[PDB]
C-alpha cells in the first residue's frame, strides 16, 4: 500500500512570488523499466481536475512554463516561479508504478494575495411572489473584495437582528482572486408586514467606515 | 474533439442501486484504457476501477472499498463506459468521474453527483432578485434569482442558456433548519441595458427532474 | 533522445502486438475476398496482374534488424495503411454501396491498426526514447479513374495481405 503525503499550503502566496509544494511516497516510484510514474493535478474550481506535469517533469501541452518539475525516488517538488490568479486551486500527485490500485495525495489548495478591494453592497426585497408562500426573504449581496474577512449585520427598523440570517461565501475567483458574499435575512411574511426599515452594515477593511444599504417596504 | 460525458447521477436510498452510463467520442476507445474516479464533497480523488480491452479479456480492477460491489462494463460497438453500482452506501455519495488514462492522453469528464441518502427528493423554487426602486448605484446594476427548498444539493444555474457568464456568481448552498438546501445566482449588469436586455436564470434539479427558467425584472 | 509518457503503457506489448498482427494476418485473406467479390469483372478473373502485391511506394520492412528497427519501419507501414484505407473506404461507399459488408469487414480492420498504433509507438518511447517519427502517406485517391481507383485498392489489399504475413512470421 503506497501513501502520498503533500507538505500543506502556509500562507496565501503574494502575487508574482514563487511558490512550492512536494509530495513524498512510502515506497520508491522508480520502476524496473526506469521510468518514474509521478503526475501532478490541478483542479480550478468547479472544473475536473487536468494533468500538469507527467513523469516528474515533463509538461502538459497548454500550460505555461511557471511551472516546473523535479524530484526523485520518493522526494518530489512542484515549483511556480511565479503565481498569477489562474492557478488558485488544489494540486495533487499521482502514482501510477505499484499499480494497481492508483493512489493520489490529499491535495494543496493554494490561495493568493493581493492588493485590498472593499466590496460593493447591494439589497434585494422579497419577491411578492414569495410572499404567497409564506416566506419572506431579504438578500444583501457583496461583490469583489479583498480579504475574505468582512462583516454584516441586519437592521430592521433601526434593530440589530440575530439568529434568522445564513451566509455563504464563494471561493477565490479566477481571474482578480477576490470573493463575493450573500446574506440571507429570512422571515415570515407576518413578521416581515410587522416593519419597515430593512438595512445591511457592511464592515470591511478597504472600508473607512462601515457602508449601509436599505430599503423600504412597499416603497 | 476528445470528450467525456457521464450520465445516470441522481437520489438513490442506501442499499440501493445504480449504473452510470460515459460515452466518449473523439480517440479509438477499442484500445483505451478507461477508470472511474469518485470525488466526496469536500474530499480528495478516490480511484474506484479500471477496465481494458479485448486483447486483454476486457479484465477489470476495483479499489477495496468498493469491491464486490461495483461493476464496469463497456461496449466498444457504443464507445460507452458502464459502471453498475449496487449495494450502495452513504460514504459513496461523491461526484464520480470518467476519465482516459494513457500515454497518448489523459482527459478527465464533467462528473455526475451521486447522492445516497433516505431522504425524498425536492423540487426547488425559483424566486426573481428583483433590485428596488433606489438603484443607489450608477451604471452597475445588480440582478439575480434565488433557489429554495431543495434536496439533494446537485442543483445547475446557467443565465442566458450560457450567453451571459461574465459577472455571475453562483453561491455555495447553505444548509437550511428543515434539512433544505438554499441558493442563490447573481450578476451584475449595465443598469443602461435593464430596460433593453432580458435575463434570465436556468434553474435544473436533476434529481427532481424540475426545469425552470425565470425572467428577472424590475418590479412595478 | 527525449521521450516521456504520461502513464505508463500497456503490459506485455510484444505479446499484445504480436497478437495484434497474428489478428490482423487471419482477416487479411476475407478482406482480399471481399474487395475483389464487390468490384466484379475483370477483378475476380486477372486477380493477378490487376490485383498483386505490386505497390511502389509502399514502406519497406526487414526481417533482419534490432526490435527498435523492426518497430519504427512497422510503424510508417500501420500509418501508411491507415491513410490508404480510411481512402479505399471513401472510395468504396460511392463505388459500391450495395456490400454493407466490405464496409464492415474494412472499419474492423481500420480500428485494429490504430490499437496497434499505440502499441508500436509507445514501445518507441517507453524503451528506445523515440519521441516521435518521420513518416510517409499513400496517394490520395480523391479524383481519379474509377477503374484506377478500384485497381489501386485491388494492389493494395494484395500487397496488405502478403506484408501481413511478414509481419506475423517475425517479433514474437
Ligand atoms: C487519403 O490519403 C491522403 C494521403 O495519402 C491523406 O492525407 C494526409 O493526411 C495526413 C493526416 O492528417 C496528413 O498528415 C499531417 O501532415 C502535416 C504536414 O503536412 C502535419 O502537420 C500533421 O501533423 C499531420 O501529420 C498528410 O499531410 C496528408 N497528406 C496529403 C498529401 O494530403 C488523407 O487524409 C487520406 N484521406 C482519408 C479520408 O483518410
Ligand atoms: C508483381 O510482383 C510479382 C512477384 O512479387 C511479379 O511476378 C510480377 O511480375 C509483378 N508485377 C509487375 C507488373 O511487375
Ligand atoms: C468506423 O470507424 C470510425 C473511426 O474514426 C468511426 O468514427 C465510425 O463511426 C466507424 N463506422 C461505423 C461505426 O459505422
Ligand atoms: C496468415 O493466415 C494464413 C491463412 O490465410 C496462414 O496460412 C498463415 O500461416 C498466417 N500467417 C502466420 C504468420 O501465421
Amino acid at each position: 500500500d503506497i501513501v502520498m503525503t503533500q507538505t500543506p499550503l502556509s500562507s496565501p502566496v503574494t502575487l508574482g512570488q514563487p511558490a512550492s509544494i512536494s509530495c513524498r511516497s512510502s515506497q520508491s516510484l522508480l520502476d524496473s523499466d526506469g521510468h518514474t510514474y509521478l503526475n501532478w493535478l490541478q483542479q480550478r474550481p468547479g472544473q475536473p481536475p487536468r494533468l500538469l506535469i507527467y513523469s516528474v517533469s515533463n509538461l502538459e501541452s497548454g500550460v505555461p512554463d511557471r511551472f516546473s518539475g523535479s524530484g526523485a525516488g520518493t522526494d518530489f517538488t512542484l515549483k511556480i516561479s511565479r503565481v498569477e490568479a489562474e492557478d488558485v486551486g488544489v494540486y495533487y500527485c499521482m502514482q501510477a508504478t505499484h499499480a494497481p490500485p492508483y493512489t493520489f495525495g490529499q491535495g494543496t489548495k493554494l490561495e493568493i494575495k493581493r492588493t485590498v478591494a472593499a466590496p460593493s453592497v447591494f439589497i434585494f426585497p422579497p419577491s411578492d411572489e414569495q410572499l404567497k408562500s409564506g416566506t419572506a426573504s431579504v438578500v444583501c449581496l457583496l461583490n469583489n473584495f479583498y480579504p475574505r474577512e468582512a462583516k454584516v449585520q441586519w437592521k430592521v427598523d433601526n434593530a440589530l437582528q440575530s439568529g434568522n440570517s445564513q451566509e455563504s461565501v464563494t471561493e477565490q475567483d479566477s481571474k482578480d482572486s477576490t470573493y463575493s458574499l450573500s446574506s440571507t435575512l429570512t422571515l415570515s411574511k407576518a413578521d416581515y408586514e410587522k416593519h419597515k426599515v430593512y438595512a445591511c452594515e457592511v464592515t470591511h477593511q478597504g472600508l473607512s467606515s462601515p457602508v449601509t444599504k436599505s430599503f423600504n417596504r412597499g416603497e | 474533439q476528445v470528450q467525456l460525458q457521464e450520465s445516470g447521477g441522481g437520489l438513490v436510498k442506501p442499499g440501493g442501486s445504480l449504473r452510470l452510463s460515459c460515452a466518449a467520442s473523439g480517440f479509438t476507445f477499442s484500445h483505451a484504457w478507461m477508470h472511474w474516479v469518485r470525488q466526496a464533497p469536500g474530499k480528495g480523488l478516490e480511484w474506484v476501477g479500471q477496465i481494458k480491452a479485448k486483447s486483454d479479456d476486457y479484465a477489470t480492477y476495483y479499489a477495496e472499498s468498493v469491491k464486490g460491489r461495483f461493476t464496469i462494463s463497456r461496449d466498444d460497438s457504443k464507445n460507452t463506459l458502464y459502471l453498475q453500482m449496487n449495494s450502495l452506501k452513504t460514504e459513496d455519495t461523491a461526484v464520480y468521474y470518467c476519465t482516459c488514462w494513457e500515454w497518448d492522453l489523459d482527459f478527465w469528464g464533467q462528473g455526475t453527483m451521486v447522492t445516497v441518502s433516505s431522504a425524498s427528493t425536492k423540487g426547488p423554487s425559483v424566486f426573481p432578485l428583483a433590485p428596488s426602486s433606489k438603484s443607489t448605484s450608477g451604471g452597475t446594476a445588480a440582478l439575480g434569482c434565488l433557489v429554495k427548498d431543495y434536496f439533494p444539493e446537485p442543483v445547475t444555474v446557467s443565465w442566458n442558456s450560457g450567453a451571459l457568464t461574465s459577472g455571475v456568481h453562483t453561491f455555495p448552498a447553505v444548509l437550511q433548519s428543515s434539512g433544505l438546501y438554499s441558493l442563490s445566482s447573481v450578476v451584475t449588469v449595465p443598469s443602461s441595458s435593464l430596460g433593453t436586455q432580458t435575463y434570465i436564470c436556468n434553474v435544473n434539479h436533476k434529481p427532481s427532474n424540475t426545469k425552470v427558467d425565470k425572467k428577472v425584472e424590475p418590479k412595478s | 533522445a527525449t521521450c516521456a509518457i504520461r502513464h505508463p503503457c500497456h503490459n506485455n506489448l510484444m505479446n499484445q502486438i504480436r497478437s495484434q498482427l497474428a489478428q490482423l494476418n487471419g482477416s487479411a485473406n476475407a478482406l482480399f475476398i471481399l474487395y475483389y467479390t464487390a468490384q466484379g469483372e475483370p477483378f475476380p478473373n486477372n486477380l493477378d496482374k490487376l490485383c498483386g502485391p505490386n505497390v511502389t511506394d509502399f514502406p519497406p520492412f526487414h526481417a533482419n534488424g534490432t526490435e527498435k528497427a523492426k518497430l519504427v519501419e512497422l510503424y510508417r507501414i500501420v500509418v501508411y495503411l491507415g491513410t490508404s484505407l480510411g481512402n479505399i473506404t471513401r472510395d468504396q461507399k460511392i463505388l459500391n454501396p450495395s456490400a454493407l459488408s466490405l464496409h464492415s469487414k474494412l472499419n474492423a480492420t481500420a480500428d485494429i491498426l490504430r490499437g496497434l498504433l499505440s502499441n508500436v509507438l509507445c514501445r518507441l518511447c517507453s524503451k528506445y526514447h523515440v519521441g516521435h517519427v518521420d513518416v510517409t502517406y499513400g496517394p490520395d485517391t480523391s479524383g481519379k479513374d474509377v477503374f484506377q481507383k478500384k485497381k489501386l485498392g485491388c494492389q493494395l489489399l494484395g500487397k496488405y495481405k502478403q506484408i501481413i504475413a511478414v509481419l506475423a512470421q517475425a517479433f514474437g
